[PDB]
């Protein structure tokens, strides 16, 4: 039981570190999309995210 | 009486050895969480370069 | 609800009248004009003797000049002393106006204030996604929309559909899957 | 413990395949929360159920689809969620994740970890409320479910599949008598559904040391609800709990569930309804808690071939409010159980735990699935029992009580020695028949009655040694043969003489 | 062109449903959602259109349940009262509530359904005849005689095996009864309604072979049901019943249980109706509803209805409103003890608290009714004993005081009998004790005959010769 | 008015705001606003006097519950399912009219002055106020003459009395109709017109104990008074006075006549359920007050 815990431990760590890592590479881009041009990216993504409420409506 | 002292004995000493197993993993896994921040950084660019569709 | 039954029937008079534009510029400008918390207040204190407010009533029913279908609901509504539950009724009037017209109002939210032409996709998309007869863009440069945008739509504001974060929200969650 | 190496590979894997999926989500703003309930304006798309969620993850069931709001059992507490937050309409109604998968693990009951051992997953999503067993779908409950206690189990049989109510006062140990019934439930194959409804989760954390030292957990599932809950979780982790147990019910298996209690959510539903005041009737429960306790208690089962014969042996914890029968509570429990098993409270203030009043306790199918070895070895005992009563009724007159009155009084008060048992000790269907036996065989009367506490154990060891084949013959066969009865008996006076000696 | 109003508000199996303005469905109209399940169009929901709410909607008694019940979803109205699969097609399916087939047999034949919102038997239209009805059980039998063509009920606390007696009464009064049989299983442990069905088929009562030749039909709403589900479930059981009391115009053997369960469902349902709940937690319908119930129960000229149905009588009050109602519109109520349970008698019905109209000497002829009266004293004398007798005890008593007192003692003890099919919990192959051997037991019993065979020689002890017997068997045993 | 300007909307809140500067009389018609169950709130008749019948739209005697402002609280004698929402009730005006002769006797009638006997309408030329209004002591003598109970412990203890007012207080199947059955039979020769009324009785038994008056011939001295359970509340509670209108025409026809009413125990959960069917509030076991 003791050994099943143990690994439980190494569970609970490696979704730990993953949450962890994910959270650093979140934040890293959220100073990305920040720093997009704005209106370039953003129409890109307009037209893109336009085309995929299309694509949603027609479903 | 000395069998369950022996046993009893038995259940202390395997606690003792799990208890360093897990005091052990506990360093490993904070050796780990500390380790590779390469791969943290790797990760880094990962998620922000398949973040942007 | 009945203040929403209110509105119906001021829209059900506005349209077997027509003037379903008409008594909605009155509820535009009546929305405005009873803005005014101290003539809301003046309106609507129990202490008023509705003979003056009345005579304040029709004052106002010039000081806008009202249609005469509205100005008679608000005759009914204001004896029938839902004036003290008035405003909302008067902004659901808004929603019974999409109600009679099937021009539906949905905000989006992007980045950007975002292209009229974008907004001109957007919204026969939803023209096409609502089924709509039309479509009432209120539009929104929301700043949390890290780029993407958020159009919230359907009777409600209910049928969110975004990708600004979302994406992000969704990544954070099969990262937590 | 290097989880340092593939997080790049993994974090940027669940990344691969970041699909991010897009449909028409339809959402609330919550106008007026308050007490679990909702006001959500918006959420127009209200399908009955369905359950939403809150900008704070907050999940709820709908409650009323209103006219203006929706009306929603806000589940859990939003006690940091401010008004007009939104609530996605998700969609997905009532479908808790079910599988084999859970097990081992101590479930919060909105199928979050109580475990601490974190998350598992689990692929069906079952529907909290879903139909009950069908009338086609059920068939008999032939199968035992040999409960380990030790006279319910003989006399008033648990079976496979089946509905029994225990009725019973503080706590007793009346924990207890449900843990001590899962012991047995290592050796099924049945699941076992440790449903501890809002118990003292001290002792809930007793009861689950209690079961993962004992490892029966590997067969079974802890649903563990704090006491301190929301109400709603009080008053729907029953659904939780009918979902897991449909799982392997629905897998056919044997299956078996243990509400530790309703009498709490009973209580929670009271609060629920009345937190909406909804007004609530005979000794202030709402109405539907009994449809509550119905739409609990009607889904145990052994279900038909044509279903696959799955057993779901669900028994509630019955929590006898000082002994009122007419408990709204009892007297709707009563109503829906098939058997009723009332609790020894004095024989508790006797400490006689394993304490069972047995005979305000019933259960309608006492032999239909109690073997022809547990019949034909203690329908001699149900009587012996029941006529211990009868020459119990009343033996303050006689002053000389004869070889009759007090031979039956004293053969009788060896079987109230006899059913008496340190708690958690499930002890053999074979020990169970084979006492039987002993006490139809009355030798133990000459047993200054705790000799018979060593007297029957040791019995149980002698012939657990010499004639374990007689076990094999009394479980194998399972008909009380007078081989094992010869066994036994040879066995019974053997061991009279070593404990004679 | 049905109104398909749309799915207005829900909360609970009462729904609000927008229907057209002009065109509002009926009260007690049927209705359908378009309806859904995830799997597919599931449009199962027909509703009982309660009120007119007004506004073009309306507040419904949907009859299933209400899961993914989008708010706006049309429910195209029947306009019209349910009508149910009735008739002999019934005769051999288990039906469901909504008429279907609850046992999964064949669909049944559509040719007689009928609106279960129906009309009464007049009183011009009522059989009129107080002939009793034939028991086989013992107090069933003597005390209170049940009346042929009556709503003969049992009103008893819950786990009586209401369920047991009921049963036992279903296994010899169907044998008995060439009269077509009709169970409503309402509200039940459908546990022990597989239990029923097994038996039907057991008995031949279902006779599987010739599925319309089974004779005896079930109506089963299970413990599971929503209470509007479990609303008029007795309302279609008692439609079929009509189209076997008027269609078929046979004699209605008609059992139901339970009718308490049955006003706990309107109880809660109105509690969703948004109409103030009259008693403790009954609503305010529960009186003219409980009427209905009654009134469609009128033994009719053309077929009368021996109705036996069973209150849940809860929590021992009979001044529940509920059995309080129930008292006036029963025929015959067996009141069930749970104390004589506790004394162990199965069958407990304290049958000082039961009251049969069929009770008269002109009615049970004039030897049944005096040694009846004589039985019926000797318990009342023994209950006001067994003040004194508790406290002090016998030893202050009278000699006469404990004649009497062992006397009726004896009395209790010979009415215990067991039941027929009652063995499954105890054992006892039961005996179809017959009136007036019963007549003989109590001739001895209260003439003191009896007064040297021993009292729990008596105990579950069937004819006086059987307990004649049994006394020898006591008496035999030294 | 919650109720009332929700279901305005479509018609009278469209009145109101076709009739706002504008103080107009639609009181005669109840357009049937809302509606439950024998319960309606009918948007207008304001003219309609208190206590008036209101003959529904479709055929239906709704009794006068309660004025509110815009609608009225109106009680449904019969079976509204017919009714639509809006159904122009016209105020039947008459105020608890009671065709009332000595008609009925020998007839089991209805809740409606119909007779339940399927023996022919009662031609009972009379209307007395089914309302009546009561006894005076100033109109009161005291009750001098004795009354026959034939119940010899009965008038051995209480003695029955020619007018006075007694009650059986009893129990789950005292059988208690069955003396008053004898009584009847008692008043078979005192030369006292006999009602039997009954409140929700077991219509079985109430032919039951018909035909054993019928049989007696108490049923030629009596009229029968008949409301079973299953009938509106509006008959059920009101049925009283209906059997004190005819009593009240036997009597103003100053004849020694006595009343058996069966019980109003029956008739006090149909008013409470009335109340409640009001939503208004009641109060001991659902009582009102009144």
């Amino acid at each position: 039981y003791k050994n099943e815990t143990i690994q439980f431990e190494q569970q609970k760590a490696i979704n730990q570190v993953r949450q962890r890592v994910f959270q650093q590479a979140l934040q890293g881009a959220l100073g990305t999309l920040n720093s997009c041009l704005n209106n370039e990216l953003h129409l890109r993504t307009i037209n893109a995210n336009i085309g995929m409420f299309g694509a949603m409506n027609e479903i | 009486l000395e069998v369950e002292a022996k046993l009893a004995e038995g259940r202390k000493k395997i606690e003792v050895e799990l208890q360093e197993a897990l005091g052990s993993l506990e360093q490993q896994k904070e050796d780990t969480i500390k380790s590779l921040d390469s791969q943290i950084s790797a990760l880094s660019d990962d998620i922000v370069k398949k973040v942007l569709p | 609800s009945t203040a929403s039954r209110y509105a119906s029937a001021l829209a059900d008079v506005a349209d077997v009248t027509g003037t379903l534009e008409a008594t909605n510029s009155d509820v535009e400008k009546l929305i405005r004009i009873f803005s005014e918390e101290p003539v809301y207040y003046f309106f609507a204190n129990p202490v008023i003797s509705i003979d003056n407010k009345r005579s304040v009533l029709d004052e106002i029913i010039t000081t806008s000049g009202l249609q005469p279908h509205t100005a008679n609901f608000i005759n009914i509504l204001i004896d029938s002393e839902r004036i003290n539950l008035v405003k909302e009724i008067l902004n659901e009037f808004e929603d019974v106006f999409n109600k009679i017209t099937g021009t539906e109002v949905a905000v989006v939210t992007s980045v950007v204030k975002l292209e009229n032409d974008h907004l001109a996709q957007i919204a026969k998309g939803v023209q096409k996604i609502t089924g709509a007869k039309n479509v009432r863009i209120k539009t929104v440069i929301d700043p949390s929309l890290v780029a993407g945008f958020t159009i919230r739509y359907g009777n409600e504001g209910s049928k969110l559909v975004d990708m600004s974060v979302k994406k992000q929200l969704e990544e954070i969650a099969a990262q937590l899957e | 413990t290097i989880r340092a190496d593939e997080i790049s590979k993994i974090i940027r894997e669940r990344i691969e395949g970041y699909n991010r999926e897009v449909k028409v989500v339809n959402t609330g703003t919550v106008l007026q929360v308050g007490d679990g309930i909702a006001r959500i304006h918006g959420l127009d798309e209200v399908m009955a159920g369905e359950l939403v969620e809150f900008e704070e993850g907050t999940i709820g069931i709908a409650l009323n689809l209103e006219s203006n709001n929706v009306g929603v059992v806000l589940m859990g507490d939003g006690l940091m969620i401010q008004e007009g937050s939104s609530v996605k309409a998700t969609g997905r109604i009532a479908q808790i994740p079910v599988s084999e998968a859970y097990l081992g693990r101590v479930i919060n009951a909105l199928a979050k970890p109580i475990d601490g051992r974190g998350e598992i997953t689990a692929s069906e999503s079952r529907l909290i409320e879903s139909p009950a067993p069908g009338i086609m779908s059920r068939r008999s409950v032939y199968e035992p479910l040999q409960t380990g206690l030790i006279a319910i189990d003989a006399m008033i049989p648990v079976g496979r599949g089946q509905r029994e109510l225990i009725i019973g006062d503080r706590q007793t140990g009346k924990t207890a008598v449900a843990t001590d019934t899962i012991l047995n439930q290592q050796g099924q194959n049945v699941i076992c559904v440790y449903v501890a409804i809002g118990q003292k989760a001290s002792s809930v954390a007793q009861v689950v040391t209690n079961f993962q030292e004992r490892g029966a957990m590997e067969y079974t599932i802890v649903v563990a609800e704090t006491a301190d809950s929301p109400a709603t979780l009080q008053y729907l982790a029953p659904y939780t709990g009918a979902a897991l147990a449909e799982y392997f019910m629905y897998r056919e298996r044997h299956t078996l569930i243990i509400y530790d209690d309703l009498s709490k959510q009973a209580q929670a539903y009271r609060q629920m309804s009345l937190l909406l005041r909804r007004p609530p009737g005979r000794e202030a429960y709402p109405g539907d808690v009994f449809y509550l306790h119905s739409r609990l208690l009607e889904r145990a089962a052994k279900l038909s071939s044509l279903l696959g014969e799955g057993s779901m042996t669900a028994l509630p914890i019955v929590e006898t409010q000082a002994g009122d029968v007419s408990a709204y509570i009892p007297t709707n429990v009563i109503s829906i159980t098939d058997g009723q098993i009332f609790l020894s409270a004095d024989l508790f203030n006797a400490g006689i735990r394993p304490a069972i009043n047995v005979g305000i306790s019933v259960s309608r199918v006492g032999s239909a699935a109690q073997i022809k070895a547990m019949k034909k070895v203690a329908g001699k005992l149900k009587l012996e029992l029941a006529q211990f009563a009868e020459l119990e009724a009343f033996a303050q007159f006689a002053s000389d009580l004869d070889k009759a009155t007090q031979n039956q009084l004293a053969r009788g008060q060896r079987l109230r020695e006899l059913l008496k048992q340190p708690q958690s000790a499930p002890l053999t269907v074979e020990e169970q028949v084979m006492t039987i036996y002993t006490g139809t065989n009355g030798y133990l009367d000459s047993l200054e009655l705790d000799q018979v506490r060593k007297y029957l154990v040791e019995l149980r060891t002698y012939v657990k040694t010499n004639k374990p084949e007689f076990q094999e013959i009394i479980s194998s066969t399972k008909t009380f043969t007078e081989e094992a009865e010869a066994l036994l008996k040879e066995a019974i006076q053997e061991q009279m003489e070593r404990f004679l000696l | 062109k049905k109104n398909l109003g749309r799915i207005a508000q829900i909360i609970g199996p009462v729904l609000d449903v927008a229907f057209p303005p002009g065109k509002m469905p009926n009260i007690y109209n049927a209705l359908i959602v378009k309806g859904r399940d995830t799997a597919g169009q599931p449009m199962n929901v027909t509703c009982e259109v309660q009120q007119l709410l007004g506004n073009n909607r309306v507040r419904a008694v949907a009859m299933s349940a209400t899961d993914g019940l989008t708010r706006g979803m049309e429910v195209i109205d029947t306009g019209a009262p349910l009508s149910v699969p009735v008739g002999g097609a019934t005769l051999g399916r288990i039906f469901n509530v909504l008429g279907e087939p609850v046992d999964n047999l064949g669909p049944v034949d559509t040719r007689t359904t009928s609106p279960i919102h129906r009309s009464a038997p007049a009183f011009t239209q009522l059989d009129t005849k107080l002939s009793i009805f034939e028991t086989g059980i013992k107090v069933v039998d003597l005390l209170a005689p049940y009346r042929r063509g009556g709503k003969i009920g049992l009103f008893g606390g819950a786990g009586v095996g209401k369920t047991v007696l009921i049963m036992e009464l279903i296994n010899n009064i169907a044998k008995a009864h060439g009269g077509v049989s009709v169970f409503g299983g309402v509200g039940e442990r459908t546990r022990e309604g597989n239990d029923l069905y097994m038996e039907m088929k057991e008995s031949g009562v279902i006779n599987e072979q010739n599925i319309a030749e089974s004779k005896v039909a079930l109506v089963y709403g299970q413990m599971n049901e929503p209470p509007g589900a479990r609303m008029r479930v007795g309302l279609t059981a008692l439609t079929m019943a009509e189209y076997f009391r008027d269609v078929n115009e046979q004699d209605v053997l008609l059992f139901i249980d339970n009718i308490f369960r049955f006003v706990q469902a309107g109880s809660e349902v109105s509690a969703l109706l948004g109409r103030m709940p009259s008693a403790v937690g009954y609503q305010p319908t529960l009186s003219t509803e409980m009427g209905s119930l009654q009134e469609r129960i009128t033994s009719t000229k053309e077929g009368s209805i021996t109705s036996i149905q069973a209150v849940y009588v809860p929590a021992d009050d009979l001044t529940d409103p509920a059995p309080a109602t129930t008292f006036a519109h029963l025929d015959a109520t067996t009141v069930l003890s749970r104390g004589l349970a506790a004394k162990g008698i199965y069958p407990a019905v304290d049958p000082l608290d039961s009251t049969s109209t069929m009770l008269q000497p002109r009615i049970v002829g004039e030897e049944h009714y005096e040694i009846a009266q004589r039985v019926k004293e000797t318990l009342q004398r023994y209950k006001e004993l067994q003040d004194i007798i508790a406290i002090l005890g016998l030893d202050e008593l009278s000699e006469e005081d404990r004649l009497t007192v062992a006397r009726a003692r004896k009395i209790e003890r010979f009415l215990s009998q067991p039941f027929f099919v009652a063995e499954v919990f105890t054992g006892s192959p039961g005996k179809y004790v017959g009136l007036a051997e019963t007549i003989r037991g109590f001739q001895l019993i209260l003439s003191g005959e009896l007064d040297s065979l021993p009292e729990q020689a008596f105990y579950l002890v069937g004819n006086i010769d059987e307990a004649t017997a049994k006394a020898m068997n006591l008496e035999m045993e030294s | 008015m919650a109720t009332i300007r929700a279901d305005e909307i479509s018609k009278i809140i469209r009145e109101r705001i076709e009739g706002y500067n504008r103080e107009v009389k639609v009181v005669n018609t109840g357009t049937v606003l809302q509606v439950g169950d024998g319960i309606a709130r009918i948007h207008g008749l304001d003219e309609v006097m208190a206590g008036e019948l209101v003959e529904f739209e479709e055929g239906t005697i709704g009794i006068a519950l309660n004025l509110e402002s815009n609608n009225v609280g109106v009680v449904l004698m019969g079976d509204g399912l017919m009714i639509q929402e809006g159904s122009s009730v016209k105020a039947t005006g008459r105020i608890a009219q009671i065709p009332v002769s000595e008609a009925y006797l020998g007839r089991v009638i209805n809740a409606l002055a119909k007779p339940i006997d399927g023996r022919g309408e009662i031609t009972a030329s009379e209307s007395r106020l089914i309302e009546s209004p009561a006894p005076g002591i100033m109109s009161r003598r005291s009750v001098y003459e004795p009354l026959q109970t034939g119940l010899i412990a009965i008038d051995a203890m209480i003695p029955v009395g020619r007018g006075q007012r007694e009650l059986i207080i009893g129990d789950r199947q005292t059988g208690k109709t069955a003396v008053a059955t004898d009584t009847i039979l008692n008043q078979q020769g005192q030369n006292v017109i006999c009602v039997y009324v009954a409140i929700g009785q077991k219509a079985s038994s109430v032919a039951q104990v018909v035909t054993n008056f019928q049989e007696r011939g108490a049923m030629e001295y009596t009229i029968v008074v008949a409301e079973t359970a299953d009938s509106p509340a509006t008959l059920q509670y009101l049925a009283p006075y209906t059997g004190a209108a005819l009593a009240e025409y036997f009597m103003y026809r100053e004849r020694h006549t006595l009343i058996i009413y069966d019980d109003l125990s029956k008739q006090a959960q149909a008013y409470r359920q009335m109340s409640l069917l009001l939503r208004r509030p009641p109060g001991r076991e659902a009582y009102p007050g009144d």
